């Protein structure tokens, strides 16, 4: 009941994320940890799964922007309250201030009270809440994480509404603390050279090739994306050994290289 | 076809454990459990009689399963008689299960028929007055040792107080993984306590693991067509004992002997087949638990290791032997790029370009980031917010000396870079001294 | 820290959205801007005395403010006031930091002794 | 206005700031408290908790003897009892002001005998050979903050609602300054003293203090566990001037223990019930007419058993209810009876109960784990063995997890389970550094309370204890088959 998009390298990945994603809260875990470092593509897919799946309804929240614990409860509160009522704008909601969320009791107790007036729907639907990136905390205690495993057990069983948290998280020593818990994981290892370079040409050829500078040079004065193509993977073999695999890294030396 | 999807959403809900309570699977080895725990319920909603009980288990030890299936039982038949009052040690601290106790059981009592209004000393007198036929109240306490603080005990105190001298009735589950919970009470909260501590039932044998595995996977009502014949190639494979499926039982019951290990992995086998002849085949292999235990250890240090590049590894290999050869394993950037230098020039004079230094700071920085390297005697993730915060504002040495001169250590020694690295690398040569 | 780099960075940016309901003092304050004020936001960053500051921490901010680029209402400008020389802030700075701000950079000798 | 932080949840109590000497215009213009209707006491939650039941209990024989041993419902406690009775009766006849310091361990019947001397006091009040006097019961483990009291007993005094430090002026000025013949005699129950105490002395100095006052008529009895916590919480000066009466409460013999087990257990034992045999409902005097008893050696052991560890009434209850539960569990499964000749609760029973209590399940815990947990437990146990440091890096564990596999090649289970120990049994994982769940068994053996492990991210050099003994360990690993020949 759910569509499986493709991803060129993330194919493991993209069948678990729709092993575990569903809009049937029966059969979907309340915790997902997607797991990889940088440039692994965790965002990448998780963006191609849920634009493959527009009935799914997902919140995104980047713990980056947020830094502590109390504004991310506070994000959770406003952004949730915020997806339901441009999702269901034909049930009257009492807005509640996300500013009195200052404890994770208080969280629990305000997620309860937008929950109760959303009991007139039919089915019983899926709140996703993507915490994308939540070990980029900047303080980052370890209990925290602990509190966020255990905020569906606080919740209603029977509620219309049921939040399903996906994470995704940078570091293995900082899931490792967390193994006992049994949460379902998928992994996201890093990309090899001759993938790194598919990847590099499938997504900066275009750009590349429709370049100002390049349409200058050829007035000045399929083989534009031959030399764009060629150009990526000179950068490729010249500065794989310097950059390591990563995407980012090259894509500033492809940028920088280019004119 | 609709039936396969059928049988695919059964399996799917068998294995989450969503079924309903009248068709709720429950494992033989946790049976004996289940019937103590069903005891003290009963004594507690039906009689009138006053629990406290702490349950002792490792994590997904299916303490909260089966609390949660026995209220679940409880609530069918006497639901009148009782409303539930849960908290978490993670989620409520001191002050604010005080406050959590109130709002449950204002919404508790009106889905029957204030207490949490004012401050929060008139909130603990209210919740006092009403509990320092009758509706027993069941408290349902996860993680119970972090309210058995060095600090003042005031809540489990109170609450074995209920317990003790109460009319209302009151029954305590409290929820706990340390086996020495009874150390962490006070006297008088242990006086208090009725010392009932029952220990969650371990795996003892591995017909424990594949009777429960048989629990799990076998559809007990006829609701699709393929269930007899889906049910009979089950049986065939955990009758032989020498099928794939019971040599992956055995390996969780060697290494990990935890059912919601092995759940974790038979989900996404049953949920990524397209067809019953599909999910047949797979389970007659298990080749997707192979894929997924590849894909479980595709990011620690051996996984990390196979996606260097080789200016890289050798950066790495360098910075090993700088480590082995130190006294107390330091080495800094200097070191490391020195040992680099000499042996990219003692493999030339046997070509390699040597890379500078400004090169090798990214690669160094690459390194520090995928946690092969650590600083020298660093703390890292502190274990709670205050820690956290008293670590956040102060001002670490190893911030403010240049980058080339901190002290790291290795996380992973020279002698297992000799046992990971193949034959056929270049350096493997450098692995040993 | 990087967190009272934030927390005075957004105080002083409501402050002056609203000198010309309370908010959360954290980047969600630069996405909502052009929702509560209607208008586009240009932050101008002066680091003073840079160094001074511990480089960790500013390498950190850095790294944060490089997530409002995802919004089309925001532009950042960042302003070092160095004393020492550039050499000296690159070194301290990590890599990717450097290639990030490398992208349109403008060095300005500011200095009372340039040209007598 | 912007604001820099918020505080949104504010609940604020409606308590008054104006303190009470304030009330009058002077000394002389107070008029007489006891003719007054808000001073002196001059619980509406019950109707919450009400339901009706629909089917009957099923009350079995063994339920008399469960319920008729709760803590909820004065023998061996006679000189405390004369002591606090004659030293308050005292005070109370002379109109005098005193205090009574009481100690011990708990479970000894510290509460129990001084609510039954103020009870006592109560009834030679109503007979008006004393007096008539206030009673207050302030606990400081039932309180979110200690200074909370202060808001309590002036509540209790003069019926208004003050905040903390107006009320505990109020307190002083009533204590001070009113005169006797227009207050009232004021009993204080003080229980759990050492929990108002624990941030400074404020509350104990202020109401050891206010027992000086030759105006005050106030009796102060303080419960605490230590008996040093008025000589440490004030000097030897203070409790020299002062002058408290020092009371401790030793923990009760067996003799007492099993005294106060058949006076709880007197109207049941040797006595007949007449039972339903189709239910099991028993009624104390189709139908069988069972005589029920408990031994007088299980009584006798239990008793012996508690006044050696602790000497408390609690522990000795609750072992004979935890018997009489397990001899109506085995009854009610042998007669499969519902919950809606002779039945005797025998020696064993509570050698059973008292086994619960006794025994640890640390060896059973660690005798059942898996063969890489185990092997953990061994490998520690080699390198303390070995360097004898009691702390051990992780990384030396991991190299002596690897040198006994390595070693012990010629096993034919090491042999059997190295491929899933470093492969999980698949050809297509390469071989691994670690053992396959090794960050599991790491953190189930800190989540059980078995291993301690020091903060460090460095995951080789972090170092690891174990938290329990050797011996347990050593009988553990003795127990398993596989590591006791190797
Ligand atoms: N499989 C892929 N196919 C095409 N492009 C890809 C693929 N994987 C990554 N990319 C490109 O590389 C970029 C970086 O990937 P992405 O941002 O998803 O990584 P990430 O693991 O989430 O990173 P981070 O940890 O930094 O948040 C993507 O935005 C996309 O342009
Ligand atoms: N209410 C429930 N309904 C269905 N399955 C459940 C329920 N609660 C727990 N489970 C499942 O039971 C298994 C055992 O985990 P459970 O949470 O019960 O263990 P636990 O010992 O209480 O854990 P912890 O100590 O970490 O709180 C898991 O697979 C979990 O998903
Ligand atoms: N002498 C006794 N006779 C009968 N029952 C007793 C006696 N002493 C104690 N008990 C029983 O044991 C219970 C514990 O007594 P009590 O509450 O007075 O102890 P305590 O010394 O005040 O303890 P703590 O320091 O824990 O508060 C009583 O409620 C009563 O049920
Ligand atoms: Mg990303
Ligand atoms: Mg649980
Ligand atoms: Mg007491």
């Amino acid at each position: 009941n759910v569509t499986t998009p493709e991803v060129a390298f993330r194919e493991y990945q993209t069948n678990c994320l729709a092993s575990y994603i569903s809009a049937d809260p029966d059969i979907t875990p309340s915790n997902l940890i997607l797991q990889g470092y940088s440039g692994t593509g965790k965002t990448y897919t998780l963006k191609k799964y849920f634009n493959a799946n527009p009935n799914l309804h997902a919140v995104w929240l980047e713990p980056v922007e947020l830094v502590s614990w109390k504004p991310l409860l506070q994000a959770i509160a406003r952004t949730v309250q915020y997806k339901l009522k441009t999702l269901y704008p034909n049930i009257p909601t009492t807005d509640y201030d996300p500013l009195q969320v200052e404890e994770p009791f208080l969280l629990v107790k305000t997620l309860h009270n937008i929950f109760v007036q959303y009991e007139s729907l039919q089915e019983k639907t899926c709140l996703f809440l993507i915490l994308d990136g939540f070990d980029s905390l900047q303080d980052l205690d370890a209990a925290l994480f602990n509190k966020y495993i255990k905020l569906n057990e606080l919740l209603p069983k029977d509620s219309k509404i049921n939040i399903k948290f996906i994470y995704t998280m940078l570091e293995t020593s900082f899931l490792q603390r967390y193994s006992t818990h049994c949460i379902p994981t998928v992994m996201f290892p890093r990309y090899n050279v001759d993938e790194v370079s598919t990847i590099l040409v499938m997504s900066r050829c275009g750009e590349l090739m429709e370049d100002s500078c390049l349409r200058k040079r050829i007035i000045e004065e399929d083989q534009f994306q031959n030399v764009a193509a060629n150009f990526i993977h000179l950068i490729v073999q010249a500065f794989h050994s310097y950059t390591g695999n990563d995407i980012f890294a090259l894509n500033d030396l492809i940028d920088f290289k280019w004119p | 076809d609709p039936g396969f999807g059928s049988l695919q959403r059964r399996l799917l809900q068998q294995l989450y454990g969503t079924l309903p309570t009248d068709e709720k699977i429950i494992f033989t080895y946790l049976q004996d459990c289940q019937q103590e725990i069903d005891r003290i319920i009963k004594q507690s909603i039906i009689q009138k009689e006053s629990h406290s009980v702490i349950l002792v288990g490792p994590r997904q030890s299916y303490k909260t399963y089966l609390l949660d299936y026995e209220l679940s039982l409880l609530q069918q038949s006497y639901k009148e008689q009782f409303i539930t009052i849960r908290l978490n040690g993670f989620i409520h601290s001191e002050q604010t299960a005080i406050n959590g106790i109130a709002t449950q059981l204002e919404q508790q009592l009106q889905k029957i028929h204030t207490i949490s209004s004012g401050s929060l000393t008139e909130v603990f007198e209210k919740i006092l007055l009403l509990l320092d036929t009758k509706i027993t109240v069941v408290f349902i306490f996860d993680e119970i040792d972090t309210f058995a603080g060095p600090v003042r005990q005031t809540l489990l105190y109170n609450l074995f107080d209920m317990v003790e001298h109460s009319r209302v009735p009151v029954c305590i589950f409290g929820c706990t993984t340390k086996l020495n919970i009874l150390e962490y009470l006070e006297k008088r909260v242990k006086s208090r306590f009725s010392q009932r501590v029952i220990y969650m039932p371990q795996i003892q044998n591995l017909d424990d693991m594949v009777d429960a595995v048989r629990n799990l996977l076998t559809v007990r009502s006829e609701i699709s067509p393929w269930v007899s014949q889906w049910n009979e190639t089950l049986e065939k494979e955990l009758s032989d004992p020498r099928s794939n499926l019971n040599r992956h039982i055995r390996m969780n019951f060697e290494t990990f002997r935890s059912l919601p290990t092995l759940k974790n992995s038979i989900i996404p086998l049953v949920a990524t087949s397209k067809n019953f002849g599909s999910l047949c085949t797979a389970i007659k292999s298990c080749s997707f638990l192979d894929i997924y235990n590849k894909n479980q250890l595709s990011n620690n240090l051996t996984g990390r290791l196979q996606s260097l590049s080789d200016l890289e590894l050798a950066i790495l290999i360098s910075a090993a032997r700088v480590a082995l050869r130190a006294k107390d394993g330091s080495f800094n950037f200097n070191l490391a790029y020195a040992e680099y230098e000499k042996m990219i020039k003692a493999i030339n004079s046997r070509t390699i370009k040597l890379w500078l230094k400004k090169d090798v700071k990214n690669v160094w920085e690459n390194l520090v980031q995928l946690d092969f390297f650590t600083e020298k005697s660093a703390v890292g993730l502190r274990d709670n917010a205050t820690a956290a915060f008293y670590a956040s504002n102060y001002q670490f040495q190893g911030t403010m000396i240049p980058f080339d001169l901190r002290s790291y250590q290795m996380q992973i020694i020279l002698q297992e870079l000799r046992r990971i690295i193949p034959k056929s690398n270049m350096y493997y040569s450098w692995t040993q001294l | 820290n990087v967190r009272m780099m934030l927390r005075r960075s957004m105080y002083k940016l409501y402050s002056a959205a609203d000198a010309e309901n309370d908010v959360s003092y954290d980047l969600s304050l630069v996405e909502n801007f052009k929702r509560l004020f209607g208008k586009d936001l240009a932050m101008v960053f002066n680091f003073k005395d840079v160094d001074s500051i511990n480089f960790n921490t500013l390498d950190n901010f850095i790294i944060l403010l490089k997530s409002a680029f995802k919004y089309d209402h925001v532009k950042i400008s960042l302003i070092f006031n160095i004393n020492t020389n550039l050499s000296n802030i690159e070194k301290n700075l990590r890599q990717s930091t450097i290639r990030l701000l490398k992208r349109n950079y403008h060095k300005l000798d500011v200095s009372s002794n340039k040209g007598f | 206005v912007i604001r820099k932080f918020t505080k949104k949840n504010v609940a604020r109590a409606k308590k008054k700031y104006t303190p009470f000497s304030k009330r009058f215009k002077s000394i002389a213009a107070i008029p007489d408290l006891t003719s007054l209707p808000e001073f002196y006491g001059n619980s509406r939650f019950e109707n919450k908790l009400k339901t009706t039941q629909k089917h009957q209990i099923v009350e079995t024989i063994f339920s008399k003897v469960k319920k008729q041993l709760n803590s909820s419902y004065l023998p061996a406690r006679e000189n405390e009892f004369a002591s606090i009775y004659l030293s308050a009766y005292s005070a109370i006849e002379s109109d005098s002001a005193t205090t009574i310091y009481v100690a011990g361990t708990p479970g000894v019947g510290k509460t129990l005998t001084v609510r039954e001397v103020v009870k006592e006091l109560l009834s030679s009040s109503a007979q008006r050979e004393i007096p008539d006097f206030l009673y207050v019961e302030i606990n400081g483990l039932k309180m979110v903050k200690p200074t909370d009291c202060y808001e309590t007993l002036w509540n209790k005094v003069s019926g208004e609602r003050l905040t903390w430090a107006a009320s505990m002026e109020s307190l002083e000025f009533y204590f001070k300054r009113v005169p006797k013949n227009k207050k009232k005699t004021i009993v204080v129950l003080l229980d759990e003293l050492d929990a108002m105490v624990t941030k400074s002395q404020d509350i104990m100095y202020n109401f050891f203090n206010w027992t000086t006052y030759e105006n005050a008529k106030l009796i102060v009895i303080a419960v605490a566990n230590t008996m040093d916590l008025p000589e440490r919480q004030l000097g030897n000066k203070i409790t020299s001037r002062i002058g408290f009466t020092r009371i401790m409460f030793t923990g009760y013999t067996h003799e007492e223990l099993k005294n106060i087990i058949d006076l709880r257990l007197k109207g049941l034992n040797d006595s007949f019930f007449y039972v339903d045999t189709k239910t099991g409902n028993a009624i104390l005097i189709d139908v069988r007419k069972v005589r029920l008893r408990m031994s007088a050696d299980a009584i006798e052991i239990a008793s012996r058993k508690v006044a050696s560890v602790s000497g408390d009434a609690r522990r000795a209850l609750k072992v004979c209810k935890r018997a009489a539960e397990i001899a109506e569990k085995h009854y009610m499964a042998k007669h499969g009876y519902g919950y809606d000749g002779v039945q005797t609760v025998h020696i064993t029973h509570v050698m059973k109960a008292l086994n619960e209590t006794l025994n640890s399940h640390v060896i059973t815990f660690m005798t059942r784990l898996s063969f890489t947990a185990k092997l953990f437990i061994y490998a520690l146990l080699n390198l303390m063995k070995k360097n004898g440091s009691q702390e051990q890096e992780l990384g030396d564990i991991v190299d002596e997890i690897k040198l006994l596999i390595e070693v012990n090649g010629s096993n034919k289970f090491v042999m059997e389970i190295a491929k899933t120990l470093f492969q999980q049994g698949s050809d297509n994982i390469s071989e691994q550094l670690r053992i396959i769940s090794w960050d599991f068994v790491l953190n189930q053996l800190l989540d059980a309370g078995i291993l301690f492990k020091q903060t460090m991210k460095n995951d080789r050099i972090c170092c690891v204890k174990l938290n329990i003994s050797v011996e347990e360990a050593k009988r553990a690993m003795n127990e398993d088959e596989t590591l006791r020949n190797l």
